[PDB]
This record gives structure tokens, C-alpha cells and sequence, in this order.
């Protein structure tokens, strides 16, 4: 943990490489929802490549 | 008229379609599964305005 | 009694913190069926479709091929309203999971499934599709001439189509394979010095247990286990040493120099029941400079020798291999000609026995080896 002096009282700073790993199934669902990946394997590959 | 509209239709909805026997529904599922699709998907912001 | 002059270190600390390690539990792993079922769950099926998918994925082997016919699956479902076309639809849906082409009935189906997922811009796709769909044995048998007649195509297009064919995957299910294969530790070692083969048990595998006798019945019973282990390893060493003595020529000059020895010879040599000999040599290996061989490998059948004696079937197999290895590509040797050729050195084996040996060594017959 480091210090962010600019944040507001209800905010925290998260690295995005952690957020990609934590929120992965939500990302799968959102990718499938808008048609970017018709199947689960396509979304998994797209997330793996980090497009 | 487009693949997306057919894709978004659920199987129960197409079962009750008049003049559409179960054989035709199974054939449609076969031709969809051949290409890597299935009945019962869900897309937002459709049609794509084209 | 030598010291290994090179080796690999172990990644760990020499000393551990004094608290006891937790009991072993294990760790789950992902095989092919686990991945396929995971993809099945996240797929918009109905309930009956999911049941059929579970039944299908149950019957997929290690390589990714469907081992049972669809009639077995439809029978296993146990319902009467379900037809075979629903099973076909579910199978077609499953075959497009990752890896593409899994759960395929046979090689032709797998290749066609993989080919159907390309783009039309591919240089030679329809030619490959037609070749797989209709004329497959021609490509396997290396005809290249009647295929040109049937396809009505010149050399270049056919060659490129075959190049595309040999770019696909015939075993799509082996991408998700096991982590690391097991390895076997040899039981006994045979070295050579003084022109003689010394036999010695593996020191790294035989420790001497500390004798717990101080609290002293139980002491006598503990020594009984010691005597039993002593007798066991003594029997193993005696059997291995006798076997090595009998098969000295093979250890020096390799194959084609074995002797047709059976369990009776060992039983009479070590004065023991042949059942014990069968029991002790099972699932035990010996390490030689030539490789690692199971202790039961040196027992085989025999054939009559014209001048006298017998010839090991291993020697006959090796001779057949070495005769085939130096044949003319224009006119490959046939079975009768091979028998006639071997019937000049006192080898007397029937044509049927030659065919059996050839099938065992997995060598195609003469007509498939012609260039």
C-alpha cells in the first residue's frame, strides 16, 4: 500500500492488473453481452491476449 | 432475416411457433451448432442499425 | 562404489522450522473431461441437452475421440421421446469446443471439423475438403498418381493441398495433457569389470533401519521383519545374479545372442519353487549400460535349431528387423522370401510364425513398403 493524497473519502486506488484478474467472470459476461465473443472460449482467449 | 435475430430466440418460443414442427427446430439447432452458435443467447443494442 | 560427478540440486531449504508439516491433502487437476464439462456448463443448453452432453463427455478418451457409438448414448439416456438427431445436434455443438475437433468419431470427421472453421480466403481449401471427404486411403497409401487422375488437378495444387492437410491436428485432445510423466527407479545394477558382469543392488534404494530395542516380545517380532527383509533381498539378488550369468552374451554383444531360458532353469539353479521365481521377478527392472529392462524380459519361447539346440524368439525378431532394415526399396522382401533367406543359417521358423513376429514388430507388409 502507498498513499494517495488526491482521493476522496470513499475511493481507493487499485492496480489494473489485479482488477483484471479479480473481475474476470464479470468481464466474460460483459464481453458476451455485446456480441464481441459469441462463445466462452472466444472471450477467454480475448482476455488472455489482453486486447 | 439475420442470424442474430434467430440466435436471440429461445427454444420454448420457437416450439410454440405455428407450422413449425419439432423436426424443423432440431434441424435449425443442427445448422446453428455446426457453425458454433446456439439458441438462447442475449445481445444488447440490437439491431446494429444496418 | 563410485561418486556421481555431476547432478542437479533440489530447490528447498536444508532446514525447516521445527513445527510439524501439515498432513498431506492433495490438489485438484484439470483433465480434458473437466475442461469440456466446464465449457458445457457455460453453454445455453436445455436440461435434456445438458444430460446428453454429460453422457457424451463421459465417453471421450485421452486423445479426444468418441469411443462409443451414438446408439449407446441414446440408450444410456433412458428416454423414449428423444431421437438420434438431437444427439447429433448436441454432438456437433460439443465438437466445436476448445480444442476444436474433440469428440470426433474418426480421423476423417476430426479433419473435416477442423477444416470447416477456416476462412474462404485460404488458398486451397476446397481441394483439401474434397480429398478428405472422398479419397482418403489414396493419400495414406502414397499413391499420388490415381489421386491426380480422380482430382483432375496438376502437381502443384495437389502438393499444396497435401501441405494444408499435414498442417492440421490429428490428436486435438492431447494439448491438455498430463503434467509430468512418472519415472521408474531401477532395483539392481549390472556393471562390468575384469571382463565380468558384476551384479549389485541399488544402494540408494536400500537403507538399514535403526534397531529400536532400548525400551526392553516386541523385540523378537521386530527382528523377524529384519530377517524376512534379509531373505527377500537375498533371494532377489541370487535370482538376478543367476539370470545375469545365464545371459552374459546378450549383455556384451546385444540382441541376437539371448538364450531360450524358462522358469525351470532358474528354479533348478537356485533350488526354489518356480512360483517364487515368478513372484519375485514381477514388476522389477534392471539397469544395464544398454538401457533398462524388466527382470522378466529374458524369458521367452524357442524354436528348433537344425544343428542342435534352440533359438530365442528375441533373436529371431532382431534378425528379422535387421534383414528388413537392409532391403531394396524397389522390391521389398515378402514373407516367403524372408523365410527362405533365414533358412540358410539353421533358422527353421514357419511362415505363420514369421507373420506373427512381423505383426509384433509393427512393420507394414511388402506391398506397402515399395518405393
Amino acid at each position: 500500500i502507498t498513499v494517495g493524497p488526491y482521493l476522496r473519502l470513499h475511493q481507493c486506488g487499485l492496480p489494473k492488473k489485479m482488477a483484471l484478474e479479480l473481475f474476470k467472470p464479470f468481464i466474460y459476461g460483459k464481453l458476451e453481452l455485446r456480441g464481441l465473443a459469441t462463445t466462452i472460449k472466444a472471450a477467454k482467449k480475448m482476455v488472455e491476449r489482453e486486447e | 432475416h439475420y442470424i442474430g435475430d434467430l440466435v436471440q430466440r429461445t427454444e420454448v418460443e420457437l416450439l410454440k411457433t405455428p407450422n413449425l414442427g419439432k423436426k424443423s427446430l432440431t434441424e435449425i439447432k443442427d445448422v446453428l451448432a455446426s457453425r458454433g452458435l446456439s439458441l438462447g443467447m442475449r445481445l444488447e443494442n440490437w439491431p446494429p442499425a444496418s | 562404489d563410485t561418486i556421481y560427478t555431476a547432478g542437479t540440486p533440489s530447490g528447498t531449504s536444508g532446514d525447516y522450522i521445527d513445527d510439524e508439516l501439515p498432513v498431506y491433502q492433495g490438489e485438484t487437476t484439470q483433465t480434458l473431461q473437466d475442461y469440456l464439462m466446464w465449457q458445457v456448463e457455460l453453454t445455453p443448453f436445455s436440461d435434456t441437452d445438458r444430460a446428453i452432453a454429460t453422457s457424451i463427455v463421459d465417453a471421450v478418451d485421452e486423445t479426444g475421440y468418441l469411443t462409443v457409438p451414438l446408439e449407446d448414448i441414446l440408450e444410456s439416456i433412458g428416454d423414449e421421446e428423444i431421437d438420434i438427431d438431437e444427439v447429433e445436434a448436441v454432438l456437433k455443438r460439443i465438437q466445436r469446443f476448445d480444442p476444436v475437433g474433440v469428440a470426433a468419431k474418426d480421423l476423417r470427421d476430426c479433419l473435416l471439423i477442423q477444416l470447416s472453421q477456416f476462412d474462404k480466403t485460404t488458398p486451397w481449401l476446397e481441394e483439401a475438403r474434397l480429398i478428405i471427404s472422398d479419397h482418403l486411403d489414396l493419400l495414406a497409401n502414397h499413391d499420388f498418381r490415381t489421386l491426380m487422375r480422380v482430382t483432375r488437378l496438376k502437381e502443384d495444387v495437389l502438393k499444396e493441398a497435401v501441405n494444408l492437410i499435414q498442417s492440421l491436428d490429428p490428436r486435438p485432445g492431447q494439448s491438455i495433457q498430463t503434467g509430468e510423466p512418472e519415472y521408474v527407479i531401477p532395483d539392481v545394477l549390472v556393471r562390468k569389470h575384469n571382463g565380468h558382469w558384476t551384479v549389485e543392488l541399488n544402494s540408494d534404494s536400500i537403507p538399514r533401519l535403526q534397531i529400536n530395542q532400548h525400551y526392553a516380545s516386541n523385540l523378537q517380532d521386530a527382528k523377524w521383519l529384519i530377517k524376512s527383509l534379509e531373505s527377500r533381498n537375498d533371494t532377489l539378488l541370487r535370482v538376478s545374479r543367476c539370470i545375469v550369468e545365464q545371459q552374459q552374451a546378450f549383455f556384451e554383444q546385444g540382441e541376437e545372442y539371448m538364450k531360450p531360458m524358462v522358469l525351470a532353469d532358474i528354479a533348478q539353479a537356485v533350488e526354489m519353487h518356480e512360483s517364487t521365481i515368478s513372484r519375485v521377478t514381477t514388476q522389477k527392472y534392471l539397469h544395464s549400460p544398454r538401457g533398462i529392462f524388466e527382470l522378466k524380459y529374458f524369458f521367452s519361447s524357442h524354436v528348433n535349431t537344425e544343428g542342435g539346440g534352440e533359438a530365442s524368439s528375441t533373436a529371431i525378431r532382431a534378425l528379422v528387423k535387421k534383414l528388413i532394415a537392409a532391403e531394396n526399396p524397389a522390391k521389398p522382401l515378402s514373407d516367403s522370401k524372408l523365410t527362405s533367406l533365414l533358412s540358410e543359417q539353421g533358422i527353421m521358423v514357419a511362415r505363420r510364425t514369421v507373420a506373427k513376429y512381423r505383426e509384433s514388430l509393427s512393420i507394414p507388409p511388402s506391398n506397402q513398403r515399395k518405393q
